[PDB]
């Protein structure tokens, strides 16, 4: 299961 | 000990479409799934077998994660080439691999998060899942960015409790895939370079999991600096392959042993011509 | 910084003729992503062929493997084409089932 919590944008 | 990772790889075209985004990820050496944004219907895919009974749910939320993953690897790449004053001509490659090590006791030994920038270290997350190490100046730029963000909680929440959780959940109904270990078929072969050398090559095959460890020693001394040595390769039916090679005068073939080290033999093997 | 692929041409199984198998091309180590592989029977490029997804290793280096079924005989000989932006020209490596 995949880390898809919030948005990581450089 | 075992392991969960993901593997996501954003690649920039352009004057050819939006980037391209592709996720892939694992438990231990055996791939379940695999994202394309490319593809017809991008959807998230199994892999393996024991992710393919999850239900509808599941497999809708995964493809959702990586649907928003995808959108955010756009901007992300265009930050980059701004942060390093790169031209719009270019192609530029985003990596990220994150993660979770169970030890022994089942329990988590190690998560990580950790970028890199045309295939180079750009930012990683602490072994204290609560600072960044940047690698550069404009890495320090998403540095002060997550920072100001909170993002190692965030990161932190997933690593220490869903990954946990997720790792283990594959672990327990792939058992029979994941908990398994295929010992290494071997054998020597022999092939004459002239009338007065040959090579001899030690093989290992149908082994999981990679890691694996093979040696030639003469009369009982190993021979690490003329050792040829392939990296270890996928057959193609989740097991590996390996080799390892010496140049031997001919009629001393006899006094080389290959040795070979796997958690699956019942012990070391010597194997001699 | 780019990276040179690492080439190996092999079958799944040790060769037996007139046995069905696997053919393998598997490239690894190289930077950028961007590859071209083909696999090519008696020099003719083979129809079919699958691949697995993109993966990258430690290093951050991407690895790739090519493969078709196929059945081995004594006469039929067996390559891998590959081209990379680190390589002059194609790179063809032939099969040797040692």
């Amino acid at each position: 299961g995949a880390d898809g919590v919030g948005k990581s944008a450089l | 000990s075992h392991s969960m990772r993901y593997f996501y790889t954003a690649v920039s075209r352009p004057g050819r479409g939006e980037p391209r985004f592709i996720a892939v990820g694992y438990v231990d050496d055996t791939q379940f799934v695999q994202f394309d944004s490319d593809a017809a219907s991008p959807r998230g895919e199994p892999r393996a077998p024991w992710v393919e009974q999850e239900g509808p749910e599941y497999w809708d939320r995964e493809t959702q994660k990586y649907k928003r993953q995808a959108q955010t690897d756009r901007v992300s790449l265009r930050n980059l080439r701004g942060y390093y004053n790169q031209s719009e001509a270019g192609s530029h490659t985003l990596q990220r691999m994150y993660g979770c090590d169970l030890g022994p006791d089942g329990r988590l030994l190690r998560g990580y998060n950790q970028f890199a920038y045309d295939g180079k270290d750009y930012i990683a997350l602490n072994e204290d899942l609560r600072s960044w190490t940047a690698a550069d100046k404009a890495a320090q730029i998403t540095q002060r960015k997550w920072e100001a963000a909170r993002e190692a909680e965030q990161r932190r929440a997933y690593l220490e409790g869903t990954c946990v959780e997720w790792l283990r959940r594959y672990l327990e109904n792939g058992k029979k895939t994941l908990q398994r270990a295929e010992h290494p078929k071997t054998h020597v072969t022999h092939h004459p370079v002239s009338d007065h050398e040959a090579t001899l090559r030690c093989w290992a095959l149908g082994f999981y999991p990679a890691e694996i460890t093979l040696t030639w020693q003469r009369d009982g001394e190993d021979q690490t600096q003329d050792t040829e040595l392939v990296e270890t390769r996928p057959a193609g039916d989740g097991t590996f392959q390996k080799w390892a090679a010496v140049v031997v005068p001919s009629g001393e073939e006899q006094r080389y042993t290959c040795h070979v080290q796997h958690e699956g033999l019942p012990e070391p093997l010597t194997l001699r011509w | 910084i780019q990276r040179t692929p690492k080439i190996q041409v092999y079958s799944r199984h040790p060769a037996e003729n007139g046995k069905s198998n696997f053919l393998n091309c598997y490239v690894s180590g190289f930077h950028p992503s961007d590859i071209e592989v083909d696999l090519l029977k008696n020099g003719e490029r083979i129809e079919k062929v699958e691949h697995s997804d993109l993966s990258f290793s430690k290093d951050w280096s991407f690895y790739l493997l090519y493969y078709t079924e196929f059945t081995p005989t004594e006469k039929d000989e067996y390559a891998c084409r590959v081209n990379h932006v680190t390589l002059s020209q194609p790179k063809i490596v032939k099969w040797d089932r040692d």
